[PDB]
């Protein structure tokens, strides 16, 4: 009863300090917190040195008392995996959170592990075709690689990694796993939501045939539950992995929130704290996280990961450290995304493992690189273009800058998850039509054609049927003068016959505020607790 | 100077008491002669150690929760922010040069909490709840925590209604739904706080004309603003009647930072009582961006390690914590809403600063409101490029969704004929039809202050621009053409757009005839 169990000796916001009189835990291991509203986990991180352990809590430390007992329980944070797990959600610790019963866990895992070893190393080269043009074409994906979507608030990670599940995750034929990690929870609903109406989440007894597995931190949990949500949403993904050996694809939205959880609990741990305002511990920290996210001789992870970069700044040291750690960096642009070009991919900034003619083949390989050069003749030729127009440029230079603008156009696409909030229905888009379109472009076959009747199209189809479509509107104008459904007897109850339709509705006028109240009688002088703890008004010095 | 050595010295080793004995009956003589320089001890009550920069180190205060309202013998009000091995950190709401060390402090013993109620509504509170506007006390209000957790994932559902904001060019372009937050964002003196009001003052007018259970209860949260601006702002709401559904906290320049801090929290708070139940809520947390000024104080002087620009790290957090309260729940938990507006000022148009950036991450959408707009004269000066809401998309106003696809597509071609033409030197007498077509729509879409539209009238005008209907007028007149549209056209066919909701054959009909037959002044 006493030894094994310490009590809260300090609490500083998400970081509680703990004393054990005899039989300190080891660090990471889980502490509960006894006598919390809710329930109160406690991940060890440091032995401050005086039987103290430093610990940070998953749930918000609002109660935590400096006598209150706390129970050590010997082992890590430890999550229910298996093929029970698919089709729920479940919270950092492994609670469920989607109100459907207890977790039926084929084991019990503990979220903090080692990385696979280099002898366990999968090193083979295989593409994932996403239907994204420009994804395809210039940075292509990696079937077992680390894929990284670098954005700045705003210009659409969370719409293209809702693209790549609504793409990818079904010709896919293992499981999936989505972590979030500090996002919104409105679009963990969404999520939610339409993965159920997709069937890809079967609600009741059909639950495992379920595809996914959600787990979710979501930013309005405190910066414990953010910094250790990722690690559960791994541990999910390995289980399946390693022990069940298939094919796995981990979304996590949000690896930064990962990096900046750690930044806000790292101040309070007592460390010097690095650049910007890091974490000296951040490289490290990433490093740990994101070796286990790799393929292994038994099984796979397609990893994709939403990255958030600060104040549009790449060279901060979150992103900047995540850069070394994914196979297909995807750099999504704010300049871009305000020229409309959707998805806000830059080209020139968005690199692969596999644009490599050993890999992709020569051809793709060539137009890839053709398409580049293209685009940075035409990054070069923006200053002068933007003081001295376009009338001072050489022939084959108004050349350049005309295909660049035709396939700055063409790299956009519209979504199957864009096209309700659009209007324009989503376009799949093979690899080899997208290969064959932009060398089409390349080589010359459509310079007649206008800038804008490639932007927002599938193929190099859609853009001959949408100049089709534009160029015969350039006569249709007008002349839709009469012969209209706008008649008045046709269709047409009158107008004071339209009104006597009309349904009435009960206004009340009582605001329905006071019905189910109850209503605590405040004091006029501050009630207050003296010595003894008995609710006393406020005595009157100062 | 080890610890197993040192417990060690717990039991006696002394075997020799000559000196025990010699003080234990002499030193209750030398207490008594030092008796009255005492303070009296303190263990569960606490004592200010050191009082400085707002905050306070209190010596005792053995039982205080972590986060929890205490009290200064000066009657100014705390919150424990860390307890420590041998102090309490407590921030103090209010003045500190009321504390002093040696002064008693009184643990309430309840987390940091405001007057939450029915009761609650028409008033001027401080950040704190305690009310400011001089007419008593909260009577029939209870007290619940400010620092609540969101709703989480399966407590939710997906916005479905369309909360109008009576703002043309905001219901027209970027509408906002029921549980949504949309920022307003933008430069100083750009007409931000206008639109939040606006939509505060249409409230009024929807909620009397609602069955009782679709009206929206609208908080105001003044951070860090003027005085003299709050003031004016609570007679603009009494002048137009919108007080009676209105809450107004207000933690202006000279207050506290951590009232400053604290207010969003506590009008969320308050906002809360109509989203949990059942009611809708509306807030607007007017310049969020000196909130977090205002917590960066206060994480510099309790010397946290600066991050960005100079911020704390969990500023971020801050307004994360926050925003996500505005939920739309689900239907076991009430149906209840809320929907939050906040503010934040950038300098000199910069969208990628850190604070900015931090809360475009946090909300649904965007409403950019543009310098160069709004010294043109076009007000509210939106950006239609930038400001976004596709929350509130497909959870709108049916009317008006079949009119704004096409004024959405007209202002977009619009923007792009005037991006063509940096220079008059060459027409082109095909994008100078959609030239003059598009500074139609940008003339039909500003309209003047405190005077918010309802949503009929709005689809009517904006039907009457997309359409036809006005090329006669030049550029000059359409704010009068479209008053005369509004006054002219039979206002039956409102009350048929109102509860339809749409636009159906047997309506359109009548509002191509209606309006040939308006008279424009501009001929
Ligand atoms: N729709 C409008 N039409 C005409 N004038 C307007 C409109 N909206 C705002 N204004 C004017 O613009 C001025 C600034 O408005 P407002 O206070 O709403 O902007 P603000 O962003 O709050 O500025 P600040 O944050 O610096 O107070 C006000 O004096 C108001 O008269
Ligand atoms: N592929 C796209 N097509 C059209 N609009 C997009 C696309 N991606 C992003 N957007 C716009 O950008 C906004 C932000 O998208 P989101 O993915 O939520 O950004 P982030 O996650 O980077 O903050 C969306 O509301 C949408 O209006
Ligand atoms: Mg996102
Ligand atoms: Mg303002």
């Amino acid at each position: 009863p006493a030894i094994d169990a310490g009590y809260v000796s300090q609490v500083i916001g998400p970081v509680v300090d703990v004393r054990f009189d005899g039989e300190l835990p080891s660090i990471l291991s889980s502490l509960e917190v006894e006598g919390h509203s809710v329930r109160l986990v406690l991940e060890v991180a440091q032995h401050m040195g005086d039987n103290t352990v430093r610990c940070i809590a998953m749930d918000s430390t609002d109660g935590l008392v400096r006598g209150q007992k706390v129970v050590d329980t010997g082992s890590p944070i430890k999550v229910p995996v298996g093929r029970g797990t698919l089709g729920r959600i479940m919270n950092v610790i492994g609670e469920p959170v989607d109100e459907q019963g207890p977790i039926d866990a084929a084991d019990i895992w503990s979220i903090h592990r080692e990385a696979p070893e280099f002898t366990e190393q999968s090193t083979e080269q295989e593409i994932l075709v996403t239907g994204i043009k420009v994804v395809d074409l210039l940075a292509p994906y990696q079937r077992g690689g680390k894929i990284g979507l670098f954005g700045g608030a705003g210009v659409g990670k969370t719409v293209l990694i809702m693209e790549l599940i609504n793409n990818v995750a079904k010709a896919h034929g293992g499981f999936s796993v989505f972590a979030g990690v500090g996002e919104r929870t409105r679009e963990g609903n969404d999520l939610y939501r339409e993965m159920i109406e997709s069937g890809v989440i079967k609600l009741g007894a059909e639950r495992g045939n379920s595809k996914c597995t959600l787990v979710y931190g979501q930013m309005n949990e405190p910066p414990g539950a953010r910094a250790r949500v990722a690690l559960t949403g791994l541990t999910v993904a390995e289980y399946f992995r390693d022990i069940e050996g298939q094919d796995v694809l981990l979304f996590v939205d949000n690896i930064f929130r990962f990096t900046q959880a750690n930044s806000e609990v790292s101040a309070l741990l007592g460390r010097i704290p690095s650049a910007v305002g890091y974490q000296p511990t951040l490289a490290t920290d990433l490093g740990g996280l994101q070796e286990r996210i790799t393929t292994t001789t038994k099984g796979s992870i397609t990893s994709v990961q939403a990255v958030y970069v600060p104040a549009d700044d790449l060279t901060d040291p979150a992103p900047a450290t995540t850069f070394a750690h994914l196979d297909a960096t995807t750099v999504l642009s704010r300049s871009i995304a305000e020229l409309g070009i959707y998805p806000a991919v830059d080209p020139l900034d968005s690199t692969s493992r596999m644009l490599n003619p050993n890999v992709i083949g020569a051809e793709h390989y060539n137009v890839a690189r053709g398409v580049q050069k293209v685009l940075q003749d035409y990054k070069n030729l923006q200053d002068i273009i933007a003081i001295l127009g376009m009338d001072e440029l050489s022939e084959e230079d108004k050349l350049t800058v005309a295909r660049a603008r035709k396939i700055q156009r063409f790299l956009s696409q519209p979504f199957q998850v864009a096209e309700v909030f659009t209007g324009t229905p989503g376009k799949y888009v093979d690899l080899a039509d997208t290969i064959s379109g932009f060398q089409g472009v390349l080589t010359g076959k459509y310079d007649d054609l206008p800038e804008m009747a490639f932007y927002m199209v599938g193929d190099i189809k859609e853009v001959k049927e949408k100049a089709d479509k534009m160029a015969k509107d350039i006569a249709s104008r007008k002349e839709a003068d009469n012969k209209k459904v706008s008649e008045e007897l046709k269709d047409i109850p009158s107008l004071d016959k339209l009104v006597s339709e009309i349904k009435e509705v009960v206004i009340e006028e009582d605001d329905g505020l006071e019905e189910d109240f109850k209503a605590e009688a405040l004091s006029s002088e501050t009630v207050v607790l003296n010595e003894e703890g008995k609710s006393v008004p406020l005595p009157k010095k100062n | 100077a080890d610890a197993k050595a040192l417990d060690e010295l717990r039991k006696p080793k002394f075997s020799s008491k000559y000196l025990i004995q010699h003080v234990s009956q002499k030193l209750i003589p030398a207490v008594k002669e030092w008796e009255k320089s005492y303070q009296p001890p303190v263990i569960h009550l606490g004592r200010v150690l050191s009082v400085g920069d707002g905050i306070a180190r209190v010596y005792g205060l053995k039982s205080v929760q972590a986060g929890e309202l205490v009290c200064f013998d000066s009657g100014v009000k705390g919150m424990a922010l860390n307890l420590q091995a041998d102090h309490v950190g407590v921030v103090v709401f209010g003045n500190d040069s009321v504390i002093h060390q040696g002064d008693l402090v009184y643990r309430t013993g309840q987390i940091v909490n405001v007057p939450i109620g029915p009761g609650t509504l028409g008033r001027v509170t401080d950040g704190l709840g305690q009310p400011i506007d001089g007419k008593g006390p909260l009577t029939n209000v209870r007290s619940s925590l400010v620092e609540v957790k969101a709703p989480g994932i399966i407590a939710r559902q997906s916005v479905r209604e369309p909360l109008f904001t009576g703002v043309k060019a905001v219901d027209a372009l970027v509408p906002i739904g029921r549980g949504q937050r949309e920022l307003i964002i933008g430069d100083r003196q750009t007409g931000k706080t206008a639109v939040a009001i606006d939509a505060i003052i249409h409230q009024k007018n929807c909620n009397e004309q609602v069955p009782k259970a679709q009206r929206v209860y609208c908080v105001y949260v003044a951070v860090g603003q003027k005085r003299s601006t709050v003031a004016q702002l609570v007679k603009l709401f009494t002048q137009t009647g919108a007080m009676r559904y209105t809450i107004m906290v207000s933690a202006t320049a000279s207050d506290a930072a951590p009232l400053q801090f604290l207010a969003p929290y506590s009008g969320c708070a308050m906002a809360e009582y109509f989203r949990d139940t059942g009611k809708h809520g509306l807030i607007i947390y007017d310049d969020l961006s000196k909130q977090s000024v205002a917590y960066r104080q206060m994480s510099l002087l309790l010397r946290r390690p600066p991050g960005r620009e100079a911020f704390p790290g969990d500023v971020f957090y801050l307004h994360s914590r926050l925003l996500e309260r505005a939920a739309k729940l689900s239907k076991e938990l009430g149906g209840g809403s809320l929907t939050a507006f906040p503010v934040i000022e950038t300098q000199a148009g910069d969208v990628s600063a850190y604070i900015a950036t931090n809360v475009i991450s946090i909300t649904d959408g965007q409403i950019f409101l543009e310098t160069e707009l709004f010294y043109k004269g076009i007000r509210p000066a939106l950006n239609v490029g930038l400001s976004v809401s596709r929350v509130g998309s497909a959870a709108q106003f049916p009317g008006m969704k079949q009119v704004a696809g096409t004024l959405k597509l007209e202002l977009a071609q619009y923007r792009e004929v005037a991006a063509f033409a940096q220079f008059g030197s060459d027409l082109d007498a095909a994008t100078q039809y959609v030239l003059e077509r598009g500074a139609r729509l940008t003339e039909m879409l500003k309209q003047k202050q405190f005077a918010p539209i309802p949503i009929e009238r709005q689809t009517v005008a904006v039907y009457a621009a997309t359409k036809g209907f006005l090329d006669k007028v030049r550029v000059q007149d359409i704010v009068a053409a479209e008053e005369a549209v509004i006054s002219q056209v039979n206002p039956a066919v409102f009350k048929i757009l109102k509860a339809n909701g749409k636009i159906t054959p047997a309506l359109d009909a009548h509002l191509k005839a209606e309006l040939r037959k308006v008279k424009l002044p501009g001929a």
